């Protein structure tokens, strides 16, 4: 399996509709993040948002209770290909 | 062998590639093989909510290219190049899709 950047991604607190997610801040630098989220399997689509580079957490709210989501965090501009990396992704059931 | 690359997804259909990229952003991409024609490969690339599919062509001397002006001995060299220089692609190959 491929290694990821960021390296860690966790749901640190959750209600059935509202999540607090956390990843690891860079050791060096990042400009900003993009996060996508949507129901696993892609039928209902994905939403995308930016996160300032000063953060290493985000909230995602208004989710449906008991539903599986795929959440992916991108370090915008990071040279994934150079280092043979993928963006970090998790699936989470609310 | 190619499976070691983050961006190499093996045999995946065009329509399936679009699903794999639907959680992506501009510059999200993957390289796939035809499920019907071993050795036939394409790059699928996300831009502005859509997916652009580029056949990896083979020159008479065996070199690979997605854009005629820029040709390569290996697929890894091609992808590394186009990760920083779009050179005929709608955008650079930046974010390897997570394999699923």
């Amino acid at each position: 399996s491929v290694s990821d950047v960021p390296t860690k991604l966790e749901v640190v607190a959750a209600t059935p509709t509202s999540l607090l997610i956390s990843w690891d801040a860079p050791a060096v630098t990042v400009d900003y993040y993009v996060i996508t989220y949507g129901e696993t399997g892609g039928w209902s689509g994905y939403q995308e948002f930016e996160v300032p580079g000063s953060k290493s957490t985000a909230t995602i709210s208004g989710l449906s209770p008991g539903v599986d989501y795929t959440i992916t965090v991108y370090a915008y501009g990071y040279p994934y290909v150079k280092y043979n990396k993928s963006p970090i992704s998790i699936n989470y059931r609310t | 062998s190619l499976e070691k690359h983050s961006w190499y997804h093996g045999p995946v259909s065009r329509n399936a590639a679009e699903y794999l990229l639907s959680s992506g952003i501009n510059g999200s991409f993957l390289v796939r093989e035809s499920e019907s024609s071993p050795g036939q490969r394409s790059i699928s690339l996300r831009y502005e909510g859509r997916v652009y599919h580029y056949r990896i062509n083979t020159a008479s001397d065996g070199k690979l290219y997605v854009s005629s002006e820029s040709r390569f001995n290996t697929l890894a060299e091609l992808v590394h190049h186009h990760s920083t220089v779009a050179d005929g692609l709608i955008t650079t190959l930046h974010y390897p899709a997570p394999k699923r």
